[PDB]
């Protein structure tokens, strides 16, 4: 929320690493440069392909809470929702974004 | 035997506790903005209230204004009370 002004959802991408250059090793990235780790990461797993400076909060946020522990591959994606579907309490349909 | 009866939460057919207590604030969440203010003649007195230096100087004068508080013994000198009673005019002030 430093560079997001309001709660419309999506929010601009340009500042993505920087914000995340702010945030501790064990939620963040190490303290070596972001130029080998983090510039390959942001694209190594999955995002949900909006427009290009429209990425919404609830997407990054999961997203960085699947690459914290069990981590998948590629392929098996729809499993994770599957199992959110199957354990995971109520949905309430917002998943749907998430699901990509 | 309250732990034990609060063992029999079996959602670990793929995750364990951990997972059923970190994702779950991922489902029910919502960011909060700052209300940023125009005018930058108001915001010039915004910039300056929420900053390390002001809050710190803030957060000592209520340090001092509690020691302030802390002295009123039994049977103390004119002096002292009136110097107290208007020390406590000075804490007043800068609050307001």
């Amino acid at each position: 929320s430093e560079y997001d002004p309001e709660a419309k959802g999506r929010i601009k991408h340009l500042d993505v690493v920087t914000l995340l250059r702010r945030i501790q090793p064990p939620l963040g990235f190490g303290k070596l440069c972001p130029h080998r780790v983090a510039c390959k990461r942001l694209v190594a797993m999955n995002m949900p392909l909006n427009s290009d400076g429209t990425v919404m909060f609830n997407a990054t946020l999961f997203a960085l809470v699947r690459t914290a522990l069990k981590i998948k591959t590629e392929g098996n994606l729809e499993q994770a929702n599957e199992e959110l579907r199957a354990v995971i309490k109520k949905i309430w349909k917002k998943t749907s974004m998430k699901l990509l | 035997t309250f732990q034990e009866q609060g063992e029999k939460e079996y959602k670990n057919c793929e995750l364990d506790k951990n997972q059923r207590q970190c994702v779950e604030y991922a489902l029910k969440a919502r960011p909060l903005r700052r209300y940023i203010p125009k005018n930058p003649y108001q915001y010039k007195f915004w910039y300056v209230v929420n900053s390390s230096p002001f809050e710190y100087m803030m957060f000592v004068l209520i340090m001092l204004n509690t020691l302030c508080l802390a002295m009123q013994h039994y049977e103390q000198s004119k002096m002292f009370n009136d110097a107290m009673d208007i020390l406590n005019m000075v804490f007043t002030g800068v609050f307001t």
